[PDB]
């Protein structure tokens, strides 16, 4: 699960468990893409709460209000963050997984957390900034952010989705988390 | 809001934003943060304010605004006269509430009336430009203090406004290349600064579709 | 203010101005600083009889070390009952002051329509006024005052022989014994007044080397006043005979002049203010018909960043033609901007 | 006093003379308004030396805008030890005017036989007094001084050579370096004293155009004081030799002043005032013989408000008669009575 | 520090000087007593913006009871933030003087090089001056300053045809439009200062033989100081055209002069001081070739008693010999000494 007092030292452990299941697991990913998202929820989606990383996915749209937009950031958002973590990590075909040691924080409602990933077929390094945030609501060591490669991809969407809530409203997005958590991984294939 | 040419203002944008930015302003604007002092910068900063400050006025005396169109009457009074031509922010520490504030030039005046956008152009080496509000600034020449300024000098400005305001958009440079097409973000943040309620410039920052309103339920949210 | 002990109070005040002028006139633009000095004292005889004083002196600091340009403005002491009103006797203001001073909130260029010693229009020397607050506490707002005048002739001891008095002054400012009153009435936020003085006319101001002529002077004025919701807005009629100065070469036989004045407070600070002057001077003994004393619209705002120190600005827009009656005269027909700082302490 | 920091003690005092003038010569009627102003601050160096200083200023309010008369009547410093003496130089009072005090009493009236620089009669300019208190703490109410005076010539604005010195002044108030000396005793209730001093004529003084000449003006003054049971009774007779001023002809060779004054204090505030002075002359020249200079009788009354704020009325009869000699020395000899009220802070 | 009231700050400040000099030359002997007084107020409006005020008067008390001799020094208003420098308009002290001040330590002589009123090298009229303090809050100890000056000429009311003015004055004051600044360097103990001037002169100031003529008058400044251990040493030389005032024969279009000051404060209150001045005279005109306007050496010392009281005696030696010069220029050429006594509160 995830951490109470160091969110360091949880995303460490979360990241190690990653890792070790894909690679204890690999056949049973390409077999079945839906497999690996189940095994990601209790890596990835552990660590960072839907509510708590309610931006990257329905962040300005959706979102939990209006009565029955609830399935695509708060209810459902869960399996769509798995499919998306188990997306990311079914696209390596065995790169190293570097676990960042457990840097001081303190308190503060921003607690910045990264870590290093290396291909084995010399692909540049993937770095993934996870910053994580001391919410009062949730105790336990959730990301509020989801970086890759030292791009703020947290709020990629953030300024994109509000063209399509200008004219459907909240209402218009509910249905997109479902069907992107009910869509199977793609595997990367190599050429 | 569709707008007209859509083959063109794509090429034009992506040249402008990769090419002539990272090698010419992209260079100078770090040096203009670093070598430049802090209060050399803010000076220059209250000097461009003070030359348009007896033309913002104007534009609020048309559509109706006694309160505010004296504001800015005293800040231009107290600049010139008490900042040795605006040099300082005199009025910015006079009063709390007569602080800096956006330029309102004639195309706020003719957007509070109502008036349409039409075809949305980028001119090469100066990004946004529009016909109602851009296209129409060329309507406070003819008065006194900006028709003192002649073309050379007057284009300098420009300029320096432009610098500095890239010092503070350095921080953020990341977002730009973060969506997968740059055009359609900054089509829709020029506009979302000059579509406010009743014109007026831009609102405060700040985003009207339920910005910040799943934080405060979380509890129950944050187990599933 | 900086003494309070046994009854006795002292309030020091005062206000320095640096001031310029900027016109092509040549003849008053330069620097035109200034500073006032002066004490306003309050003691407390008993219950009900007070008693208070004032004492005022202007001092020009735009002069060289060479020279020095110095006169006292206001110099008066008297006692206060509680409810029979107050009697002082000194240099004080006058009665048409009483009813021209919601007139004249102008920052600079106020007062212009009369001058100081001039058959009770400003402030003068030897003043007994005696004023009750309230109509003795009977209604609010009624206030009432009789002030009277002393004898002011020619100079003492130089080459003068009739009209001699200690403190004889040039034949411009000269009044003899006058009796004047003044009353106004401020039920809510209006305001209503009316003065009439007359003052008699010395030997000296006789002389055929000035115009105007006449035994004894009649004042009359009066005006509204509106002062609430932050809203400022006033207007008064003079008619005056023998009394206004007309540039030199003494005063006109009869003049009618008119003040209006427009302000408003905002909540920042900055006061506007717009006023309009007129002064019709006719009936002149000299071959002048009918002439304009004076006449000019200005503009300016005043912005106070605390209740200690304030910025204004000016615009005189003067209308008036120079012909040659003005040109001898000596009065200005050009713009004058005015523009200073004032730290009142 | 307005402050009162650690041995930094400082007190400002002050007054408005509201007075007008009633007589039948006109060269003096009309009003008398003036205020003064002025601090006075004492400093604590050590357990026995103090220092000290205070300055006077007297602005006359009677006059117009066009011009203002400033004259400084006290500005002295120097420093006070414990029981041995003190001695300070600048603008104070002669030795001789410590025992003449006791007779100018009266609030407006009083120390008319002599003028302004008038050697060592009132306050000087260019004074070295060394003062003393209790007789090095000997004896209680005897006390001594010296002072010494500086030459003061013609100024130096035009070619008069000889004597000539910054401070100039006219011909009429020239001295020069003089030594004078007073020694005043204070009984329980009755007083005594004595003074002699002498100063220098110069040669501007002694010249054609003015009557009396010599080198010497030795000067010679005893006092009379009883101040007990709310009673003040004074009598003061001196000498004057070649050093009293007549009018604006010069200076009496010999003259004999003596004045004596009454006044009686009341419950409620009440002060009547009652003064003699004449000035008799004994060796007048140019014809002049046994001509009185100045003879008048002061009666009038002083009523007490409080310590701040004080009337007072006042009525002078002249007895002596108006002869060429007074007409061509330009001496009032008619009756004046002034009658006013001054505020003190 | 009498009123201290919801921010408002009152300042009260000056001292009494007693001064009798001795000399041979008739235009300086005699007592020279002085006094100033003045107020210095200071109104904190907001957190990061302060008001403040300055004034000061001068009142010679060797004067008689008939004439003044009182003039203003300083007088100016101004508005300080927070840290952008200060910026305030009226009657102040020049930039050149900024510099110069390390020069003029003595009690009561230096700095006779220069004059009132002439140009930007000390107190006028119409200044407006603005200082920047440690370079908008970036360095220590290295400020510049930038001033302004208005047209002051001719007196308006003189009957002239040409450009006059409201406040003029003779034809040795008046100045054009001009500007000037000043740059002066910090340090523990040592001081680098260097001010340039260039201001316009009226057409007035040489229409007659004036000795100097020019369309322009420039001002070069520079010294060095050295404030540390009780050790004061100053040494300033500057080069100016056309504005120097040689005396009443014109104006000088060369002079250099160079002056220097030593000090030691001593630990037992005596300030023993020691400088030197000297003025060279350059292409003067009239048949001048080389001449020295001013040289002497100043030797004395200053016993301040705990802060305010002192007593000082200096002896200035005039190392210039009688000419034909120094005769129509009217400058003395003798050796004075000056004692003095001053009264600080
Ligand atoms: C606090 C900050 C500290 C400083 C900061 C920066 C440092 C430096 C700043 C100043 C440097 C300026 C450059 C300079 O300093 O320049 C050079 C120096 C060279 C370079 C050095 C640079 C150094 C840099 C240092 C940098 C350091 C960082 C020398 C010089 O000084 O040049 C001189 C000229 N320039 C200036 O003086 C400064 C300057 C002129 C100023 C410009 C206009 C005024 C602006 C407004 C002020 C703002 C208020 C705050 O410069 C200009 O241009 C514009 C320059 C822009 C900046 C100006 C800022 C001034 C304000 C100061 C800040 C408060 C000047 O020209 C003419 C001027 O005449 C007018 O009077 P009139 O009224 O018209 O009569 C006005 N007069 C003034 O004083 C202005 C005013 O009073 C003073 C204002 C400031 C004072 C303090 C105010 C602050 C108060 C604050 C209180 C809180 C003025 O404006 C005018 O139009 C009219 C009027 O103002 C305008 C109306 C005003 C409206 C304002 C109100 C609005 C408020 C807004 C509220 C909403 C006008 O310009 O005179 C001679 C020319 O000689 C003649 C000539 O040809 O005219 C020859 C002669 O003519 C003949 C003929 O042939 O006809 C020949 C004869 O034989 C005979 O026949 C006669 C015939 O009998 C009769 O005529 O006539 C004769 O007439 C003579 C005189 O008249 C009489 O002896 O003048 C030049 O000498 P020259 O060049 O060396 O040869
Ligand atoms: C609180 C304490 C109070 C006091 C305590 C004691 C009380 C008693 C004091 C007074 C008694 C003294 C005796 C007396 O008072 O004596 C008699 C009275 C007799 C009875 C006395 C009884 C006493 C009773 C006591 C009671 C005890 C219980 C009358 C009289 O006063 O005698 C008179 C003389 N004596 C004095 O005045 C006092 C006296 C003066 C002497 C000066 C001493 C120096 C001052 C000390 C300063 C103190 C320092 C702190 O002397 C002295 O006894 C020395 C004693 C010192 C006394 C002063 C000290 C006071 C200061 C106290 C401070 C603590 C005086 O002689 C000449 C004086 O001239 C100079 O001017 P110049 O040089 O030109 O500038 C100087 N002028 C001064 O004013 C001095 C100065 O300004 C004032 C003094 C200071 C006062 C204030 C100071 C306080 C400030 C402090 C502030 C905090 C002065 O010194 C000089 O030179 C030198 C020069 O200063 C420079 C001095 C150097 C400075 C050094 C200081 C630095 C120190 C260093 C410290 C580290 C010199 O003495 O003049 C006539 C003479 O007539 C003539 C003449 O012949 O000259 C005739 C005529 O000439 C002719 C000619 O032939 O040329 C003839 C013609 O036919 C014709 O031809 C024309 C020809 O065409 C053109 O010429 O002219 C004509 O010229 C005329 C006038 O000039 C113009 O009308 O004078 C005499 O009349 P007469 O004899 O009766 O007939
Ligand atoms: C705050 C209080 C409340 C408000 C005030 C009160 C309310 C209203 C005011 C009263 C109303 C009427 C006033 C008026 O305004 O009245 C009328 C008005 C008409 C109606 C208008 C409205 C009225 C109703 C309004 C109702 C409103 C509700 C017009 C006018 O004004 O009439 C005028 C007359 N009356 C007055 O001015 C008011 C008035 C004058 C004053 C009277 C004295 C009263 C004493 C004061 C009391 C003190 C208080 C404590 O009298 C009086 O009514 C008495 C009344 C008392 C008034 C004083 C009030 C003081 C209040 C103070 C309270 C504390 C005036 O007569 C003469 C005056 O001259 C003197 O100077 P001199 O003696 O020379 O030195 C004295 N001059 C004064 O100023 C007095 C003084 O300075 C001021 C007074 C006080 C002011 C301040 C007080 C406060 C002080 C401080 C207080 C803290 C004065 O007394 C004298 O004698 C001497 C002296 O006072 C009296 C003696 C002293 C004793 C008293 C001491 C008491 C001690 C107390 C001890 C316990 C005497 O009266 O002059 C012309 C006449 O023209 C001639 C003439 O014929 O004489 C022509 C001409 O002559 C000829 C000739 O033939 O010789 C003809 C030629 O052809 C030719 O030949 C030549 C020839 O060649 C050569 O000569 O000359 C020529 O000479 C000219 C001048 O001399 C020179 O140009 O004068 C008249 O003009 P006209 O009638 O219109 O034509």
């Amino acid at each position: 699960a995830a951490d109470q007092t160091n969110p360091y030292k949880l995303m460490d452990e979360a990241a190690q468990k990653t890792f070790d299941r894909l690679k204890n697991e690999q056949p049973q990913i390409r077999a079945n893409p839906d497999y690996l998202r189940t095994i990601v929820d209790q890596e990835l989606l552990p660590y960072v709460q839907v509510k708590y990383a309610g931006a990257l996915v329905l962040g300005q749209y959706y979102k939990s209000a209006t009565p029955a937009q609830r399935e695509a950031y708060f209810a459902a958002f869960r399996e769509y963050l798995k499919q998306a973590y188990g997306q990311a990590l079914a696209m390596y075909h065995g790169q190293t997984y570097q676990i960042a040691p457990e840097q001081p924080l303190g308190d503060k409602t921003i607690v910045p957390i990264r870590v290093t990933i290396i291909d084995p077929n010399g692909r540049p390094p993937v770095r993934l900034d996870f910053q994580w945030r001391k919410n009062s609501q949730t105790g336990n060591w959730q990301a509020y952010d989801m970086i890759a490669e030292g791009c703020s991809m947290i709020t990629t969407k953030q300024n994109e989705w509000g063209t399509l809530l200008r004219t459907k409203g909240i209402d218009g997005l509910t249905a997109q988390l479902k069907s992107i958590s009910q869509q199977k991984i793609t595997l990367e294939e190599k050429k | 809001r569709s707008d007209p040419l859509e083959g063109f203002n794509r090429t034009m944008y992506n040249f402008n934003f990769n090419v002539l930015d990272p090698y010419i302003v992209r260079p100078v604007a770090v040096a203009w943060r670093d070598y430049v002092p802090q209060p050399a910068r803010n000076g220059l900063s209250n000097f461009t304010g003070n030359l348009e400050e007896p033309a913002v006025m104007v534009n609020y005396f048309l559509q109706g605004d006694p309160y505010q169109g004296m504001v800015h009457f005293t800040r231009f009074f107290l600049n010139t006269i008490l900042g040795m031509g605006g040099f300082i922010d005199v009025a910015g520490m006079a009063n709390p509430k007569l602080q800096r504030t956006e330029p309102h030039r004639f195309g706020s005046t003719l957007g509070h009336y109502g008036v349409g956008y039409g075809p949305y152009v980028q001119l090469p080496f100066y990004g946004s430009f529009t016909l109602r509000d851009d296209g129409g600034d060329m309507a406070d020449g003819f008065y006194p203090v900006l028709s003192w300024l002649t073309w050379p000098m007057s284009v300098g400005k420009w300029t320096l406004e432009g610098i500095e305001t890239r010092a503070q958009l350095l921080d953020s440079d990341g977002l730009l290349r973060c969506s997968s097409d740059p055009y359609i973000m900054v089509r829709e943040a020029y506009f979302q600064r000059h579509d406010f309620i009743a014109n007026g410039g831009e609102l405060k920052p700040q985003e009207n579709p339920n910005a910040q309103a799943i934080q405060d339920d979380l509890k129950d949210i944050d187990s599933e | 203010e900086v003494y309070n002990k046994d009854g006795n109070k002292l309030d020091l005040y005062g206000k320095v101005d640096g001031l310029h002028y900027f016109s092509d006139n040549k003849d008053v633009d330069g620097d035109q600083t200034y500073m006032r000095l002066g004490f306003k004292g309050e003691t407390q005889v008993t219950d009900q009889l007070t008693g208070y004083g004032q004492w005022e002196y202007q001092i020009q600091g735009n002069s060289a070390e060479n020279e020095n340009n110095s006169w006292t403005r206001v110099a008066f002491a008297g006692l206060k009952f509680q409810d029979v009103g107050s009697f002082d006797y000194g240099r004080n203001y006058g009665v048409v002051y009483d009813v021209t001073s919601w007139t004249d909130v102008l920052p600079e260029f106020g007062g212009d329509t009369y001058g100081s010693d001039n058959f009770m229009q400003q402030r003068g020397n030897g003043f007994a006024t005696y004023r009750n607050t309230d109509f003795f506490g009977l209604v609010d707002g009624l206030n009432f005052a009789v002030q009277y005048q002393g004898k002011n002739g020619n100079p003492s001891g130089e080459g003068f022989t009739s009209g001699v008095t200690n403190n004889g002054r040039d034949a411009l400012r000269q009044n003899g014994d006058g009796v004047g009153g003044s009353i106004t009435y401020d039920y809510e936020g209006f305001g209503i007044g009316g003065a009439i003085s007359s003052s008699k006319r010395t030997d000296a101001q006789n002389t055929a080397a000035y115009i105007g002529n006449g035994d004894r002077a009649e004042t009359y004025t009066g005006g509204l006043k509106y002062d609430a919701n932050n809203i400022y807005l006033a207007a008064q009629y003079t008619q005056t005979y023998n009394a206004t100065r007309v540039g030199s070469l003494g005063w006109a036989n009869k003049a009618q002049n008119f003040e209006a004045v427009a302000q408003y407070q905002f909540d920042f600070g900055l006061r506007p203010s717009l006023a309009y002057l007129q002064s019709k001077g006719k009936n002149l003994g000299r071959g002048y018909d009918d002439e304009d004393i004076l006449k000019y619209v200005d503009v300016g705002a005043t912005y106070y960043f605390n209740k200690n120190m304030s910025t204004y600005v000016d615009y005189k827009i003067n209308l008036l033609d120079d012909n040659q009656f003005t040109r001898d005269a000596g009065i200005n027909t050009d713009n004058i901007v005015a523009l200073g700082l004032v730290y009142q302490f």
